[PDB]
């Protein structure tokens, strides 16, 4: 899920 | 509500669902209608090119020195003489008048038409300009 | 979280000023009546839990808890009873791995069989065996931890599932890395793309990509919210969907702009015309009153007054027509102005360059990674679901590997390994859990139960046909449940090298995809091991075709790519490498759950709803539950993790041990 996003604004 | 740099229309977002290819094929109005208005640009800038042309030089060569005669109070009749034409010419303008007299204000062309009404028939003289 | 006591509440996901509804449940005398004893409730929960929270290597007594709470909490023996009772049972307190002040009675009260040995069965297991219950996990794979997998060759150490914790803050791991050897290590948050080539993305660009990204995301979800824009064509709007139509509206707005820009051109170039006629017109009536005026003044006087007025007249009208074109040629100077300034700022060519699409289609990768799916699957409305409940804290990476954890876990239980379930029978006297040796197919088990506990992945419910069969067959609200969510799949690709060529401050690095179609092929490489171990990602579409792939192929466009970044000198051969393929692993069948499109949160707890049975004698009173569910597809606010897997088993333990010991 989100959580897991690279480079997370 | 939605986000800065995103266009996000109720009305457009139905026109790109409505179908499959809507979405291409409105992309593609758009940049047939994006050619038809930049091909008029073409034209109507070649043509305003041809009239830019026709008027190379201006009106230089057509331009009449300025006359600087200072404004007299006693009408000669050489003036009253031109004022009657000039009536008969330019009807009741009366800054015309005075231009083409050169040494009278428009307040002396406007007194001018109520003392020599009689004496010079001004009532008559503007009919005939009329017709 | 500022306060000791409120702390302990945000640290175990509790409202700290207020009862959660679990609570409402085990204590409605309290919640409906009045304020001044549920504020007294509140701090005796907030407290117990601060104690357990501050020391979680040793088991929190009643007794204990009762010692440390001072007057007037510690009046009422009973009120401070039932809330550590409701802690314990729940899994709040004393669970994972603590030292037991009292050793377990050796009289053990009911059976249940764990499928599955997974962090989230082995959860369960441990707080079913503390309540004094006979457990026993069947196990198909000779390891446990499941979708935990911990690679081990010498100093050599990389997690082919799990990898991340996404913060402590409210994290149930938080507790679990002070009772286990865990090494955690912060991840750096900078991460540089690379593109086809093997240049790094111009920072300006770099920040213009992700920045356009994050608008196109938040704009899905204003279609969604806002303009409820859900279904299309009587089906669920996926995110992908969402994000085209949003694109499509940009690119629409670029051409739109470039037509109102192009239109207002035209329609000053039409009033130069207009204008230019008229003067050129003027020019002509200047030209030809000239020459009248010039023929007038030729006459020499003396002349009449007639011929004198018609010099002056000529002269009078000549000079009028002389200020007329001049003002028209001061207009003429102001639209050419204006004109060569609309010239100079026009608008946007294109929204997105081809290289800016190819960038921004790394994002889209990275997002097709986070989910494990093809962002043409995940539900638009729903996808992001659980964001409320998110952790707070940097994420973190487990250096000595994750496997630490369900091995840890796995201390003091009855496990069997080459355990295969085949078939699950669940009557209103118990069940039945028919199983097979993996090695020899034809070596039969019977587990006799009075409950079985499923933690079987989401991949493996969904196999069609049925890895395992429920005897009677799943209603058709659990069966709809299984078919309607997702379940993705994500690989890793572990390159163990004899030297580090790369930036050891950087943990993270991207490479960009030359097309959509390969955006999320090695998209991502991460360094956070001791060793030199890179471990690339294979995410979105890619994932399922990549499978089909051999090791070599894969680990061969792996090095092009390092090569193109690093250069042919700086990258050697790898000593060890290993390729996940969890969609064809059958203890898995994919990587994780995502909300798909047509789902919700709400399949997730219809997920974790227990089946009870029909009665053997008809007329006969209405059984109760004895097939009950657990994993990270059974929990709507945590899904797809371990902490998820790991609270879904504590809370699965609670409904068995309320049911068949008693509340
Ligand atoms: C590549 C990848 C990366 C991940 N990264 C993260 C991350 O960074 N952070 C995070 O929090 N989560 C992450 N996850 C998710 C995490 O691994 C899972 O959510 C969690 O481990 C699931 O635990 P579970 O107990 O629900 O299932 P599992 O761990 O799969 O346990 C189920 C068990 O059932 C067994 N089983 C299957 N079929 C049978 C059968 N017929 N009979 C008997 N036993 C059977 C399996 O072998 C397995 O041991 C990741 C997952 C993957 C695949």
């Amino acid at each position: 899920p989100r959580s897991f996003l690279v480079r997370r604004k | 509500k939605p986000p800065k740099g995103m266009f996000l229309s109720q009305e457009d977002v139905e026109a790109v669902s409505a179908n499959a290819t809507a979405a291409t094929t409105v992309l593609r109005q758009l940049d047939m209608e994006l050619v038809s208005v930049k091909r008029q640009i073409q034209n109507i800038k070649q043509t305003n090119s041809a009239l830019k042309e026709k008027l190379d030089g201006g009106i230089e060569p057509y331009r009449l020195p300025e006359v600087i005669q200072k404004c007299n109070a006693r009408w000669t009749t050489e003036e009253q003489l031109l004022a009657v034409q000039a009536i008969r010419k330019y009807g009741r303008d009366f800054q015309a008048i005075s231009d083409v007299i050169g040494n009278k204000s428009v307040v002396q062309v406007k007194n001018f038409f109520v003392n020599y009404r009689r004496r010079f028939n001004i009532d008559e003289v503007l009919q005939e300009w009329e017709a | 979280h500022m306060s000791g006591v409120e702390g302990a509440a945000f640290q175990s996901r509790l409202p700290h000023d207020r009862m959660t509804s679990q609570e409402a449940a085990c204590f409605p005398d309290i919640i409906s009546g009045p304020q001044q004893t549920q504020k007294v409730f509140l701090f005796i929960r907030n407290r117990t839990l601060q104690l357990w929270l501050d020391n979680p290597k040793i088991q929190l007594t009643f007794e204990a808890t009762l010692q440390q709470l001072e007057a007037p909490y510690n009046s009422d023996t009973v009120l401070v009873h039932r809330v550590h009772s409701y802690l314990e049972r729940h899994g709040l307190i004393n669970f994972g791995i603590y030292k037991r002040i009292k050793p377990l009675p050796t009289k053990k009260t009911g059976k249940v069989i764990i499928i599955g040995s997974g962090v989230s069965g082995l959860a369960a297991a441990r707080q079913l065996q503390s309540f004094g219950m006979d457990v026993t996990l069947l196990e198909a794979r000779d390891r446990v931890g499941g979708r935990v997998a911990t690679f081990r060759k010498g100093n050599y150490v990389a997690d082919l599932g799990a990898m991340v914790v996404t913060g402590l803050g409210g994290n149930p791991m938080a507790v679990v890395s002070k009772q286990v050897n865990m090494e955690l290590a912060k991840i750096k948050q900078k991460c540089p793309l690379y593109e086809a080539n093997g240049q790094a993305v111009p920072k300006e660009k770099d920040e213009m990509v992700e920045q356009e990204f994050n608008r196109l995301l938040e704009a899905t979800s204003y279609l969604s919210h806002q303009l409820d824009f859900n279904v299309l064509n009587n089906k669920p709007v996926s995110l992908g969907q969402a994000l085209e139509v949003v694109i499509q509206l940009q690119e629409k707005h670029v051409k739109d702009e470039q037509i109102e820009h192009w239109k207002k051109i035209v329609k000053t170039q039409e009033e130069l015309k207009e204008l230019l006629n008229k003067m050129v017109n003027l020019k002509e009536k200047i030209k030809e009153l000239h020459q009248q005026y010039k023929e007038a003044s030729e006459v020499k006087p003396p002349r009449d007054i007639t011929a004198e007025f018609l010099v002056k007249s000529k002269h009078r009208d000549l000079t009028a027509l002389c200020k007329e074109y001049d003002e028209l040629a001061e207009t003429q100077g102001k639209l050419e102005e204006k004109l060569q300034e609309l010239e100079a700022n026009p608008p946007s060519d294109v929204y997105l360059s081809s290289r800016d699409r190819q960038i921004l289609d790394w994002h889209f990768a990275n997002l097709e990674f986070a989910n494990a799916t093809p962002l043409s699957t995940l539900s638009l409305k729903h996808w992001d679901q659980d964001d409320d409940f998110e952790f707070t804290g940097s994420h973190l990476t487990v250096r000595n590997g994750y496997s630490c954890v369900p091995v840890a876990l796995a201390e003091g239980l009855d496990i069997k390994l080459n355990t295969a379930v085949r078939q699950v029978r669940y009557t209103a006297s118990g069940c039945e859990v028919i199983a097979v040796n993996t090695r020899s197919t034809s070596q039969t088990f019977i587990y006799k139960c009075d409950a079985v506990l499923c933690t079987l992945p989401l991949g493996v419910l969904k196999q069609q046909p049925p890895a395992v069969q429920f005897v009677p067959p799943l209603p058709e609200w659990k069966t709809s449940a299984v078919q309607r969510m997702g379940f993705g799949n994500l690989n890793k690709v572990v390159l163990c090298f004899d030297r580090v060529f790369w930036d050891p401050s950087v943990n993270l690095f991207g490479h960009v995809g030359s097309t959509t179609a390969s955006r999320g092929e090695l998209f991502l490489f991460w360094n956070l091991y001791k060793a030199p171990i890179l471990l690339a990602l294979v995410a979105g579409e890619a994932a399922g075709i990549m499978e089909n792939i051999s090791d070599d192929v894969i680990v061969g466009r792996c090095l092009a790519i390092l090569k193109g970044i690093f250069g042919s000198s700086a990258v050697p051969q790898p000593k060890e490498t290993v390729v996940s393929r969890w969609r064809a692993d059958p203890w898995a069948r994919g990587s994780y759950s995502y909300v798909a499109a047509g789902s919700s949160g709400n399949d997730y707890d219809l997920m974790a709803q227990p089946i009870t049975p029909g009665p053997s004698i008809p007329g006969a009173p209405q059984p109760i539950p004895r097939l009950f569910f657990a994993g990270e597809h059974t929990i709507r606010n945590y899904p797809a993790t371990v902490h998820g897997a790991l609270l879904s088993g504590l809370r699965e333990a609670g409904r068995i041990a309320d049911q068949f010991l008693g509340a």
